[PDB]
């Protein structure tokens, strides 16, 4: 059984995408089908169902009126029309067999999914702010300082410290994607407290997609 | 209509794991078909178990006979049973039913097959920077590192009351020493920040909670 989705990508809020899924390895026209979505780092939620012959369609409340599910049983394709897209809709979209047998149902087979990203930005440089030591945090000599890298798009950003001279104790975290469509990210360093009066800390933020660099003291 | 799953479970290879799913009171576990999907990291879900009763059940394609299910009508709970745990069983597991043609998923349970020493999270909370505040903005940053299993849940408090909006949390990411890291952001206005005496980040790791606190003064 193969289910191969296509037609995702980036769209601005209030726009439209059309997803497609081509099926093989089973008699497609005999089976019901569903779409299921998974927002980044969250769980599964069902989107829509269409029956083997197209007569019956169902929609989740968060999607009803905006999306349309479709089938072409001659071509063995499943389709999802997505209108009036908003930030909630950013997710991976899976196509699945949603079967009727005697006494059971079930999502028996799943495609590998297509990414749908809804961002109102297209290219945004970050705002970099200091994360100042702010407390002894004693641990004999250890202090944590950082840089917050706020509201940038798209990925990626890289971060250095003191132009690549400071590498031990550097922890640059994976980015979060917020409901606004923008990424934020943090990098911290563990440093001797004794050195905070002698040593300058500079984080080197590179955002190649927007042709921006920042050195934040 | 809600399906309640624990956030995470861990067990050693060769042991048995018992994954619960509690159905809200509008549903009767006795007469519901139960579907369990396995999601390994980076992969689409997969049908893992269909369970209705000990006489009506079916394993997913490829799923070994180490797997089974059960139901307890008194607590309205269904169970997924995996014995002789192998490292290959480490995944996220979702229960699902059909409810008047709506497809309802539980929230997922992350099952870790222990292959390395446990470690409690190291948690640092940073307040908004003075530069950001002076731009009428206030991002709190909670950084969580060096933990195993790679499963944590993050809540926020303002003056001792739960925070209900403005939170975004990354999924855990494997770091260089094979432990896990995650981050959480609380996005406020400056005037919001100044309205409370304290904010707190609460990090839960396998049922134990650590709380760090910062004050706007």
């Amino acid at each position: 059984v193969q289910l191969v989705e296509s037609g995702g990508g980036l769209v601005q809020p209030g726009g439209s995408l059309r997803l497609s899924c081509a099926a093989s390895g089973f008699t497609f026209s005999s089976d019901g089908m569903s779409w299921v979505r998974q927002a980044p780092g969250k769980g599964l939620e069902w989107v829509s169902y269409i029956s083997s012959g197209g007569a019956t369609t169902y929609y989740a409340d968060s999607v009803k009126g905006r999306f349309t599910i479709s089938r072409d049983n001659s071509k063995n394709t499943l389709s999802l029309q997505m209108n009036s897209l908003r930030g909630e809709d950013t997710a991976v979209y899976y196509c699945a067999k949603d079967i009727t047998a005697p006494g059971r149902n079930g999502l028996d087979s799943w495609g590998q999914g297509v990414v749908v990203t809804v961002s109102s930005a297209s290219t945004k440089g970050p705002s970099v702010f200091p994360l100042a030591p702010s407390s002894r945090s004693t641990s004999e000599s250890t202090a944590a300082l950082g840089c917050l890298v706020k509201d940038y798009f798209p990925e990626p950003v890289t971060v250095s410290w003191n132009s690549g001279s400071l590498t031990s104790g550097v922890h640059t975290f994976p980015a979060v994607l917020q409901s606004s469509g923008l990424y934020s990210l943090s990098s911290v360093v563990t440093v001797p407290s004794s050195s905070l009066g002698t040593q300058t800390y500079v984080c080197n933020v590179n955002h190649k997609p927007s042709n921006t660099k920042v050195d934040k003291r | 209509s809600v399906l309640t799953q624990p956030p995470s479970l861990s067990a050693s290879p060769g042991a048995s794991a018992r994954l619960p799913c509690t159905l809200s009171s509008d549903l009767n576990v006795g007469t519901k078909n139960m579907y369990w999907y396995q999601q390994k990291p980076g992969s689409a879900p997969r049908l893992f178990l269909y369970y209705y009763s000990d006489s009506d059940k079916q394993l997913g394609p490829g799923v070994p006979n180490r797997v089974s299910g059960s139901k307890e009508t008194s607590s309205n709970t269904a169970f997924l049973l995996i014995s002789g745990l192998q490292p290959e069983d480490e995944a996220d597991y979702y229960c699902q039913v059909y409810d008047n043609s709506a497809r309802v998923f539980g929230g997922g349970t992350r099952l870790t097959v222990l292959g390395q020493p446990k470690a409690a999270p190291s948690v640092t909370l940073f307040p908004p920077s003075s530069e950001e505040l002076q731009a009428n903005k206030a991002t709190l940053v909670c950084l969580i590192s060096d933990f195993y299993p790679g499963a944590v849940e993050v809540a926020w408090k303002a003056d001792g009351s739960a925070v209900n909006a403005g939170v975004e949390t990354t999924k855990p990411s494997k770091q260089s020493n094979n432990k896990y890291a995650a981050s959480s952001y609380l996005s406020l206005t400056s005037d919001q920040w100044k309205s409370h005496k304290s904010y707190s980040c609460q990090v839960t790791h396998e049922g134990s909670t650590v709380e760090k606190t910062v004050a706007p003064a």
